[PDB]
């Protein structure tokens, strides 16, 4: 009767920025 | 008058290749790949208690 | 591009905060005086927590009296991983070209030659602090040659 919870993870990445320069806004999530 | 050396042969070595699961520590691990990581800045993990 | 550039890579750690982090996007044209010409550093080698010495960290007449002691190098692009930095000395990039950006107060001239300086001037002192590292960034300050010299020449008459 156990229950199985999918552990998440939970992170962000700017792969674009690489490609080219970026300057984003602090409090905004790219 | 006759001479000569000689070469009473070659040793090598054998390099032993060690996969990581071979190993009986693996059981610590759980191991999962990111085809991505160097993206990542700040990860977190989260799970319910 | 080791003889052309070279990349001198400034890492970044991990544990920064996103308003620190985005602080150093507007790092683009500075100095970074490097120790050395390693290909991989630290910003503890490059903060002034590197150059305080025992005890002491100096002042602004002492403060030029270890940058000749070092390499400086101009931040090329800030990454998210790491910052590089171009040496002056060795070569400067492909084309041989790198932009600086005037924190000075005083507009510069086509050909004049470039000092730079510690932050002497007043309400100019503008030291990028990390809050999620306690790490200071003193950004010496790019001058003309006719005020570089009398600068220097106001402070040792001061002492």
């Amino acid at each position: 009767g156990s229950i199985l919870s999918t552990i998440e993870v939970a992170s962000h990445r700017r792969l674009f920025d690489f490609f080219a320069r970026v300057r984003s806004d602090e409090n905004s999530l790219y | 008058d006759v001479e000569f050396d000689a070469l009473l042969g070659s040793y090598c070595n054998t390099l032993s290749l060690v996969r990581f699961l071979e190993l009986g520590l693996s059981v610590a691990c759980v191991c999962t790949k990111f085809p991505e990581l160097a993206y990542m800045n700040e990860g977190r993990v989260q799970f319910e208690v | 591009m080791i003889t052309d550039c070279f990349e001198a890579d400034i890492a970044i750690p991990s544990g920064i905060s996103r308003p620190d982090a985005a602080a150093l996007q507007r790092c683009e044209g500075r100095v970074v005086f490097l120790p050395t010409i390693r290909r991989q550093l630290a910003l503890a080698d490059v903060a002034h927590e590197s150059f305080v010495s025992g005890g002491v960290s100096p002042d602004t007449l002492g403060l030029l009296l270890a940058y000749r002691r070092r390499f400086p190098a101009v931040i090329t692009r800030v990454l998210p991983t790491r910052i590089v930095a171009c040496p002056v000395d060795l070569g400067l990039t492909h084309a041989g070209t790198v932009n600086l950006r005037n924190t000075s107060p005083v507009d510069l001239c086509n050909g004049d030659p470039v000092s730079l300086v510690p932050p002497v001037f007043e309400g100019q002192a503008t030291d990028v602090r990390l809050e999620s590292l306690d790490l200071t960034l003193r950004f010496p300050v790019p001058l003309p040659t006719p005020l570089a010299r009398e600068i220097v020449a106001r402070l040792v008459a001061r002492g």
